[PDB]
C-alpha cells in the first residue's frame, strides 16, 4: 500500500461454482402404537392408560 | 374437520386362523417319581437331572 498507489485489473474471470444447500429431510412418520405396542390386546390398553 | 388428510389410525390386518406346531415326539418326562422318591438326595451335595 502507498497514499497514491491503486491497483486495478485489466482481465477478468468467471468460475461457476456450486452451492448445495438442503430443501427437505426425508419426511418420516412413526405409528404411534404400532412401534411401542406389538399390536397385542393388554399392552395396547396399558399404553392407552 | 376441515378440508385436508388425517391418519386417523393403523390397519393391522386381523389373522384368519391358528397354527401351532412342535416336535414330533411321545415321550414323558420322569417327574412323578422324582417328586415322590422315597429315596431322595440331601442338599449340601444336590442332585442334577
Amino acid at each position: 500500500y502507498s497514499n497514491n498507489s491503486i491497483a486495478i485489473p485489466t482481465n477478468f474471470t468467471i468460475s461457476v461454482t456450486t452451492e448445495i444447500l438442503p430443501v427437505s429431510m426425508t419426511k418420516t412418520s412413526v405409528d404411534c402404537t404400532m412401534y411401542i405396542c406389538g399390536d397385542s390386546t393388554e399392552c395396547s390398553n396399558l399404553l392407552l392408560q | 374437520v376441515e378440508k385436508g388428510i388425517y391418519q386417523t389410525s393403523n390397519f393391522r390386518v386381523q389373522p384368519t386362523e391358528s397354527i401351532v406346531r412342535f416336535p414330533n415326539i411321545t415321550n414323558l418326562c420322569p417327574f412323578g417319581e422324582v417328586f415322590n422318591a422315597t429315596r431322595f438326595a440331601s442338599v449340601y451335595a444336590w442332585n442334577r437331572k
